[PDB]
C-alpha cells in the first residue's frame, strides 16, 4: 500500500507519513491496524532506524513516534554503542540529555507527556550503563546541581536515579557480566552519599506531592542494597512512619518502604536501634488507627466495597504487619508498656484475615503459621496470645477448605498448632458451631462442608478420652442433623460429611470394633444408592479407612466367627452388583490392601484367590470363547468385559504387589496370547480400513486390552521381590509377545507403552537379562527414533518414553550400546543430540543426563579400543552440541545440566582422562597436547559461530573457562558473561578474570 | 455405653424420606 | 465502552491459546508463534452492559518480540503469563512486569499459571508470590481444561467498571430462522470428509 | 401508622430437553475439527409456534455457542472415531449473529445420552413437521 513509504530510506524520512502509519497502528483497527504493525516492526528493525532517531525526536508532534524512535535508540545503545565512531556516541547522548531538559522545562509536556520522559529516561539510563562514571564523572554532580533549579528537573531526576538503581542492583544480575555489574554497584556506592542528601532534603523540605512520591519511589529501590546506617542515623524514619503516613498520596510508597525497612540488615545487639524499630512501627500504627481506620473496622467490608486503592492498600498493611512481626515481634513480647501495641497490630492481622481474598489469606496464613508454631515451642509466650489465638481458631474454622490442596495443608497445621494451645477452646468452638448448623442460624451446604472439614482435620490433637467424647458428640450431632433435614439433597450432603469426620479419625475406629463394623456396613448400603455422588463417596471412604484400619479386617475380632476380610469376600457380588466399573476396581484394590496384611502365605493366597474368583471366572469363560471365535473381539460388549476383568487384576496387584504374584501365574500365559490375539485384530482392521481405524472405538477398545496389560505387568514387576522368577518366568513371553508386534506394526499402531513397560523391566532386572535388553534394543531403537527424528512434535509418548528407555538402558546394561554396530552406535549419538534440542523438558532433561552418563560410562572402560574410538568420533561433536544449546537463546532452562556436561567433556581433556590424540595426525605438530588442540577447535568454532567477537575476548573466556572446569559455580558465570557479550558488540575481554 | 448408643443410631442413618 | 489489555509473557505459554479459546471456543494444540502483536476485540456481556476488550496478543519469543514496549502504551490492563510446567517463564515473570508498569505505571493486572491441566507441575503453589507485593491478582487457569479461565477478565472487568458486585450474564438468544434442493450434493460431500474426520480428544469426559 | 419502607430471551421457552455436551464445527478448509463450545445444550419449545430449537451456551461465560432450529431435514450421523457423537448439517445458526451454515458435531459424556439425544432430537424434529 501507500503507508510502506517509511520503509525507503533512499528518500528522506516523511514524518507526516511516520505518524499516519503510528496512528493507524494505535488508534485504528482491523486489516489497516495490522499492516501499518508490520510496517512500524519493520521500520523498527532497519539497522539504520537510528540515525533518523533524532529527527523523529526534533521535529515530530505524536509522542509515539518519538517513543518508537527512542525504542530503535535503545536497541542500538544497549548492543552496538561501541562499534559507533565516538562522534555517534557523543552526538546521542547530547540530544538525550538536552531533550529530556527541553520536556521539563516545559510544564504542559512534563505533565501531559510523562510516557514519553520516562521512556526517555530509560534510555539515558541505557548510555549511562555504558558510559559511566569512567566516561561522565560529573554526572551525579551535575544531576544534583539542576535539581536545585526546577522542581520539574528535580522529580524528573529521581525517576531517572529509581531506574539506575534498578538497573544496577534489581536487574543486572542476567543482563550484565559480573564485572561490569559490579563496577556499576560500586559507582553508584561511591556517590550515594550525595544521592541520599537530596533525596532527604527533598523529603524533609518539598511541598510538592509528586515530587515527594518520585524522590520515597527512589528511596523504595535504594533500601534493596544501601547501608543500615543511612536509615538509623537520620530522621528518615521518623518522617516515613509520621509525616508521610498522613497523606494518601505518599501513603501506599512509605509503606511500600516501611515493608523494606523492616528487611535491612540492622545489628542485633544495639538497644538503641531496637528502640527505633520499635518506635517506627509504633508511629506507623498509631497513624493507621487515627488517619484510616481503626483497629475495630471491618476490613472484610471495606475490601469487598474496593474503594479507591482500598484494596491495594490492605494488601500492603498486611505485608507490612506480617513481614515487621515474624522478623521484630519479640521486641515487643517483654516490655508491658509495648503490650497493647503488639496486640492491636495483631488484631488489625485477625481483621485483614478475615477478608474474602484467596492469595491475601495465604499471606496471613503463612504469618499465622509462623506465630502459632512459635508460641507451641517457645517458653512463656502463649499466654500474651490467648485472645489472639482464640479469635484466629474461629477464623481459620469458618474459611476452611475442601482436603487448594497446599492451602488446606497450610490451614490444618495453623490448627492443629492452635488445638494444642488450648484444646479446650477449640472444642468449645466446634462444638458451638454445630450448634448453629442444627439451629439453621448457619446452616447451609457450604456451612456444615466447611465445619466439618475442620473438625476431621485436628484428628490426632487430643487425647484419646477427650477425642472419645468428642467424636461421639460430633457424630450424635450430625445423626440428628441429617434426620432433621428433608430431601435427598440436604441429607446426602450431611450423610457423607458424617464419612468424612468418621474417615478422618481412625484410632477410634481401631479403639472400637462395633462401630467400625456399623461404619462399613452403612457404607455397604450406600454403594446401592443412585444419588450423584453417594456411590463415589461410599467407596472412597471405604477404601480410605481401610488404608488406615486394614489389621481390624484381617484378624478376627471378639465376638465374631471370623476375620471381616472373609465377610467381605463372601457377599462382593451383591456389595458391587450396581457400582461403576472404576468404583467396583477401587472396592477390589481395598480389599487388596487388607489382604496383604496377612502374613500367612497359604491364608493370604487363599483369600487372593476368593477375591479373583468372579474376576477369574468371567475370565476363563471368554478366553474360551475368544479363541473358538476371535470375531468375538469385535462385539464392543466383550472388549469392555475383558478390558474390565484386566483392570481388576491391576488394582489389586497395585495394592498386593509382590503379593500378587500367584494371581499373576493364573493368568499370564492365557493373557499374552489375547494380547497377540488383539494384536493381530488391529493389525487386520488397519489394512482393512486404514489408519483411521485406529480412531474408531472398536480398536480403541482393542488397544486398551494391550495397555491393561502392560500396565497390570509393569505394576507387578516394578513391585516384586522374587526376581529370579520375573526372569525364568515372566520376561521370555513377555518380549516375545510385545516385541516383534511393536516393530512390524506400522507407526501409528504402536503402542508407546511398550517403551514403558520395557523401561520397568530394564530398570528392575536388566542387570541379569544381557540378551533381552539387546532384543529390545533391536526391537524398538531404529523404528523408534525413525517416528521422533523428523520434528520435535509428532508422537509426544513415544518420544518421552524412549529416551526414559535409552536412559535406563544406559544405567543398566551399557553393555548392549557397546555390541551396536557401528552405524547403529552413530544413530544412538545422533538420538542423544537430538534430545538436546527439544524445548520438551520431559525429553531435554533425559538427553543431557544420557550423555552425562555416556561419558561417564566411556571413562569407566578406561584405555580400550572402543573407549579411543568414541573420543576420535564423537568427543568434538558433543562438545559443539552442547555449546550451540548453551548459546542458541531457546535452551535456556537446560543451562544447569548443559553447564554440567560441558565441565566434565573440558575436565577430561585437562586431567589427560583421553589417552589418544583427538587430532588427526596432519592437523598439528606432532606431540601437541589435547589441551592444546581443544583450546584452537573452539576458538575457531566460536569465531565462526560469533563472528563479531573479537579474537581476544574468545580467547579470553575459553582461558577462564577451561581453568575453572572444577568449579561449577563459577564455570557457570563464565558461561553467563560469555551470553551476555554474544548480545552486544565490543564486550570488554577482561569480564572473564572476575572469578581470578 | 455412649459409644454404642451412637453405634445404634449411626445404624438408622439413611438419605432418603 | 472499551478497554485495552496487553498480555504479555514467555513464548510457549499459552497466550494465543487462552484468547482463542475466548474468542472462538477452540483449543489450538499447535504452537505458531506471535509474531508482534495480535489484536482482537473480545466482548463480555454482565450485568452492567456489554464490555470490550481489544486484547493486545503480544509475542512472547524475542527474536519475534516487535514494538516490545511499544505494544503497552495507553493500555488500561494487562494479563502477564507464565506456564507452571516450566520455571523459566516464571523466573522471567518479574522482567515482563517490569517492562510492563515502567509504560503503564498504575493499571489493573492479573498474573495467570497457565497449564495446570498438566499433571507433572514445576511451579508449586507456594513457590509463586511475586504478585503478593506487586498488588496483582493470581490465578492458576488452563486454556486446555478452562479452569478459571473467566476469572481474569471477570476481575479486570470488575476494576475497570468499579463496580465490585459486576457479574457475566447470559446473552440474549434471538429466535432463529427457519429453512435448497440445488446444494443437496455439495453439502453431502462436506458432509461425508466430516464424518470420516475422527473428533480430537476422544478420551476426555466430553 | 403507616411507616413508608426502604424503596435472555428464553422465558417463554419450554425446555424439551437438556444435557451437557461439547459442540464442534468443522474447518473444511483444514480439514480438522474445532470446539465451539462446552456447556448446556437446551431443546426449547416456543410456547407460541410450538417450534423447537436447539440453544446451547458455554459454560462460564454463557456465550451462545448455538442456537438454530431443528428442522426435520436435518439427519444425525455417526463420527467415524465417536460412538457417543453426532454429525449433521445446519443451515441457519446464528450463534454468533449472522446466520451460517456449518457442519456441526456434538459429543456427550456417554453413548446413552448421545442416543437419548437422537431420541429427543428426532421427537422434535415431529413436533416442527406439524407447525
Ligand atoms: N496442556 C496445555 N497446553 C496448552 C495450554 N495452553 C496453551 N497450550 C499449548 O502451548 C503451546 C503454545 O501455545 P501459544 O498460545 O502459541 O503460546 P504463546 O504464549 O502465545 N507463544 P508466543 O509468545 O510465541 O506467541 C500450544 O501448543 C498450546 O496448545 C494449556 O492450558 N494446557
Ligand atoms: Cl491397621
Ligand atoms: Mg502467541
Amino acid at each position: 500500500g501507500s503507508m510502506e513509504g517509511i520503509l525507503d530510506f533512499s528518500n528522506d524520512l516523511d514524518i507526516a507519513l511516520l505518524d499516519q502509519v503510528v496512528s493507524t497502528f494505535y488508534q485504528g483497527s482491523g486489516v489497516q491496524q495490522k499492516q501499518a504493525q508490520e510496517i512500524l516492526t519493520k521500520f523498527q528493525d532497519n539497522p539504520d532506524a537510528w540515525q533518523k532517531a533524532d529527527q523523529i525526536l526534533q521535529f515530530s508532534t505524536n509522542p509515539q513516534s518519538k517513543f518508537i524512535a527512542l525504542s530503535i535508540l535503545d536497541k542500538l545503545i544497549t548492543r552496538k554503542w561501541k562499534l559507533l565512531p565516538n562522534d555517534h556516541r557523543i552526538g546521542i547522548r547530547n540530544f538525550v540529555v538536552g531533550m529530556i531538559i527541553s520536556m521539563c522545562q516545559d510544564d504542559e509536556v512534563f505533565k501531559t507527556q510523562k510516557n514519553l520522559i520516562n521512556k526517555s529516561d530509560l534510555t539515558l539510563v541505557q548510555i549511562l550503563k555504558q558510559e559511566w562514571p569512567q566516561n561522565w564523572p560529573e554526572f551525579i554532580p551535575e544531576l544534583i546541581g539542576s535539581s536545585s533549579s526546577s522542581v520539574n528537573v528535580c522529580e524528573n531526576n529521581m525517576i531517572v536515579l529509581k531506574l539506575l538503581s534498578e538497573e544496577v542492583f534489581d536487574f543486572s544480575a542476567e543482563q550484565m557480566t559480573q564485572a561490569k555489574a559490579l563496577h556499576l554497584k560500586n559507582s553508584m556506592s561511591k556517590e550515594f552519599e550525595q544521592i541520599f542528601k537530596l533525596c532527604f532534603q527533598v523529603l524533609e523540605q518539598g511541598s510538592s506531592s509528586s515530587l515527594i512520591v518520585a524522590t520515597l519511589e527512589s528511596l523504595l529501590r535504594y533500601l534493596h542494597w544501601i547501608p543500615y546506617r543511612y536509615i538509623y542515623e537520620t530522621n528518615i524514619l521518623e518522617l516515613l512512619s509520621t509525616k508521610f503516613m498522613t497523606s494518601p498520596d505518599t501513603r501506599a510508597i512509605t509503606l511500600k518502604c516501611l515493608t523494606e525497612v523492616s528487611n535491612l540488615k540492622i545489628p542485633q545487639d544495639n538497644d538503641l536501634i531496637k528502640r527505633q524499630t520499635v518506635l517506627f512501627f509504633q508511629n506507623t500504627l498509631q497513624q493507621i488507627a487515627t488517619s484510616v481506620m481503626p483497629v475495630t473496622a471491618d476490613l472484610k467490608a471495606t475490601y469487598a466495597n474496593a474503594n479507591g486503592n482500598d484494596q491495594s492498600f490492605l494488601q500492603d498493611l498486611a505485608m507490612f504487619l506480617t513481614t515487621y512481626l515474624a522478623r521484630n515481634r519479640a521486641l515487643l513480647e517483654s516490655d508491658e508498656s509495648l503490650r497493647e501495641l503488639l496486640l492491636n497490630a495483631h488484631q488489625y492481622l485477625i481483621q485483614l484475615s478475615k477478608i474474602e481474598e484467596r492469595e491475601l489469606f495465604k499471606t496471613t496464613l503463612d504469618y499465622w503459621h509462623n506465630l502459632v508454631a512459635d508460641l507451641f515451642y517457645e517458653p512463656l509466650k502463649k499466654h500474651i496470645y490467648e485472645e489472639i489465638c482464640s479469635q484466629l481458631r474461629l477464623v481459620i474454622i469458618e474459611n476452611m477448605v475442601r482436603p487448594t490442596i497446599q492451602l488446606y495443608k497450610s490451614e490444618r497445621e495453623v490448627l492443629v498448632y492452635l488445638t494444642h494451645l488450648n484444646v479446650i477452646d477449640t472444642e468449645e468452638i466446634m462444638i458451638s458451631k454445630l450448634a448453629r448448623q442444627i439451629d439453621g442460624s448457619e446452616w447451609s451446604w457450604h456451612n456444615i462442608n466447611t465445619l466439618s472439614w475442620a473438625i476431621g482435620s485436628i484428628s490426632g490433637t487430643m487425647s484419646e478420652d477427650t477425642e472419645k467424647r468428642f467424636v461421639v458428640t460430633v457424630i450424635k450431632d450430625l445423626l440428628g442433623l441429617c434426620e432433621q433435614k428433608r430431601g435427598k439433597d440436604n441429607k446426602a450432603v450431611v450423610a457423607s460429611d458424617i464419612m468424612y469426620v468418621v474417615g478422618q479419625y481412625p484410632r477410634f475406629l481401631k479403639a472400637h470394633w462395633n462401630f467400625l463394623r456399623t461404619v462399613i456396613l452403612k457404607l455397604f448400603e450406600f454403594m446401592h444408592e443412585t444419588h450423584e455422588g453417594v456411590q463415589d463417596m461410599a467407596c472412597d471412604t471405604f477404601i480410605k479407612i481401610v488404608q488406615k484400619c486394614k489389621y481390624h479386617f484381617v484378624i478376627q475380632q471378639p465376638r465374631e466367627s471370623e476375620p471381616f476380610i472373609q465377610t467381605i469376600i463372601r457377599d462382593i457380588q451383591k456389595t458391587t452388583a450396581d457400582l461403576q466399573p472404576q468404583q467396583v476396581h477401587t472396592f477390589y484394590k481395598a480389599c487388596g490392601i487388607i489382604i496383604s496384611e496377612e502374613r500367612s502365605v497359604a491364608e493370604r493366597n487363599r483369600l487372593l484367590s476368593d477375591l479373583m474368583q468372579l474376576p477369574n471366572m468371567a475370565w476363563d469363560t471368554i478366553v474360551e470363547q475368544s479363541t473358538a471365535n476371535p470375531t468375538l473381539l469385535l462385539d464392543s460388549e466383550t472388549v469392555k468385559i475383558i478390558a474390565n476383568i484386566i483392570k481388576t487384576n491391576v488394582a489389586v496387584c497395585t495394592s498386593m504387589g509382590a503379593d500378587f504374584y500367584p494371581q499373576l501365574g493364573h493368568i499370564y500365559y492365557n493373557m499374552l496370547q489375547l494380547y497377540r490375539a488383539v494384536s493381530s485384530m488391529i493389525s487386520a482392521q488397519v489394512a482393512a480400513e486404514g489408519l483411521i481405524a485406529t480412531k474408531t472405538p472398536k480398536v480403541r477398545g482393542l488397544r486398551t486390552i494391550k495397555k491393561e496389560i502392560l500396565k497390570l505387568v509393569e505394576t507387578y514387576i516394578s513391585k516384586a521381590r522374587n526376581l529370579d522368577d520375573v526372569v525364568k518366568v515372566l520376561v521370555e513371553p513377555l518380549l516375545n509377545a510385545v516385541l516383534e508386534d511393536y516393530m512390524n506394526n506400522v507407526p501409528d499402531a504402536r503402542d508407546a507403552e511398550v517403551l514403558n513397560c520395557m523401561t520397568t523391566v530394564v530398570e528392575k532386572v536388566g542387570h541379569m537379562i544381557p540378551q533381552g535388553v539387546i532384543l529390545i534394543l533391536q526391537s524398538v531403537f531404529e523404528c523408534t527414533l525413525d517416528m521422533i527424528n523428523k520434528d520435535f512434535t509428532e508422537y509426544p509418548e513415544h518420544r518421552v518414553e524412549f529416551y526414559k528407555l535409552l536412559k535406563v538402558i544406559n544405567e543398566k546394561s551399557f553393555a548392549a550400546f557397546l555390541e551396536l554396530p557401528p552405524a547403529a552406535f552413530k544413530l544412538f549419538v545422533d538420538a542423544i543430540c537430538w534430545a538436546f534440542k527439544h524445548n520438551n523438558r520431559d525429553v531435554e532433561v533425559n538427553g543431557l543426563q544420557i550423555a552425562l552418563d555416556l561419558v561417564k560410562n566411556i571413562e569407566r572402560m578406561g584405555n580400550v579400543p572402543f573407549a579411543n574410538e568414541f573420543h576420535k568420533n564423537y568427543f568434538f561433536i558433543f562438545v559443539s552440541e552442547t555449546f550451540f544449546v548453551l548459546t542458541d537463546s531457546d535452551h535456556k532452562s537446560g543451562f544447569s545440566k548443559q553447564a554440567l556436561l560441558l565441565m566434565k567433556l573440558i575436565s577430561l581433556v585437562y586431567d589427560n582422562k583421553i589417552s589418544v590424540p583427538l587430532y588427526q595426525e596432519a592437523e598439528v605438530p606432532q606431540g601437541t597436547s589435547n589441551q592444546v588442540y581443544l583450546s584452537q577447535y573452539l576458538a575457531n568454532m566460536l569465531s565462526n559461530a560469533f563472528p563479531h567477537l573479537t579474537s581476544e575476548q574468545i580467547a579470553s573466556f575459553l582461558s577462564a573457562l577451561t581453568k575453572q572446569c572444577k568449579d561449577l559455580v563459577v564455570f557457570k558465570g563464565t558461561l553467563r558473561d560469555f551470553l551476555v557479550q554474544i548480545k552486544e558488540v565490543g564486550g570488554d575481554p577482561t569480564d572473564y578474570l572476575f572469578a581470578e | 455405653s455412649t459409644v454404642d448408643e451412637m453405634t445404634k443410631k449411626f445404624g438408622t442413618l439413611t438419605i432418603h424420606d | 465502552v472499551q478497554f485495552k489489555l496487553v498480555l504479555v509473557g514467555d513464548g510457549g505459554t499459552g497466550k494465543t491459546t487462552f484468547v482463542k479459546r475466548h474468542l472462538t471456543g477452540e483449543f489450538e494444540k499447535k504452537y505458531v508463534a506471535t509474531l508482534g502483536v495480535e489484536v482482537h476485540p473480545l466482548v463480555f456481556h454482565t450485568n452492567r452492559g456489554p464490555i470490550k476488550f481489544n486484547v493486545w496478543d503480544t509475542a512472547g519469543q524475542e527474536k519475534f518480540g516487535g514494538l516490545r514496549d511499544g505494544y503497552y502504551i495507553q493500555a488500561q490492563c494487562a494479563i502477564i503469563m507464565f506456564d507452571v510446567t516450566s520455571r523459566v517463564t516464571y523466573k522471567n515473570v518479574p522482567n515482563w512486569h517490569r517492562d510492563l508498569v515502567r509504560v503503564c505505571e498504575n493499571i489493573p493486572i492479573v498474573l495467570c499459571g497457565n497449564k495446570v491441566d498438566i499433571k507433572d507441575r514445576k511451579v508449586k503453589a507456594k513457590s509463586i508470590v511475586f504478585h503478593r507485593k506487586k498488588n496483582l491478582q493470581y490465578y492458576d487457569i488452563s486454556a486446555k481444561s478452562n479452569y478459571n479461565f473467566e476469572k481474569p477478565f471477570l476481575w479486570l472487568a470488575r476494576k475497570l467498571i468499579g463496580d465490585p458486585n459486576l457479574e457475566f450474564v447470559a446473552m440474549p438468544a434471538l429466535a432463529p430462522p427457519e429453512v435448497d434442493p440445488a446444494l443437496a450434493a455439495q453439502y453431502e460431500h462436506d458432509l461425508e470428509v466430516a464424518q470420516t474426520t475422527a473428533l480430537p480428544d476422544e478420551d476426555d469426559d466430553l | 401508622i403507616h411507616f413508608e419502607p426502604v424503596v435472555t430471551m428464553e422465558e417463554d421457552e419450554e425446555v424439551l430437553y437438556k444435557v451437557r455436551a461439547k459442540l464442534f464445527r468443522f474447518d473444511a478448509d483444514a480439514k480438522e475439527w474445532k470446539e465451539r463450545g462446552t456447556g448446556d445444550c437446551k431443546f426449547l419449545k416456543n410456547k407460541k409456534t410450538n417450534k423447537v430449537r436447539i440453544l446451547m451456551r458455554r459454560d462460564k461465560t454463557l456465550k451462545i455457542c448455538a442456537n438454530h432450529i431443528i428442522a426435520p431435514e436435518y439427519t444425525l450421523k455417526p463420527n467415524v472415531g465417536s460412538d457417543r457423537s453426532w454429525v449433521y448439517a445446519c443451515t441457519a445458526d446464528i450463534a454468533e449473529g449472522e446466520a451460517e451454515a456449518f457442519t456441526f458435531a456434538i459429543r456427550f459424556g456417554s453413548k446413552e445420552n448421545a442416543d437419548k439425544f437422537k431420541e429427543e432430537f428426532e421427537k422434535a424434529q415431529e413436533i416442527n413437521k406439524k407447525a
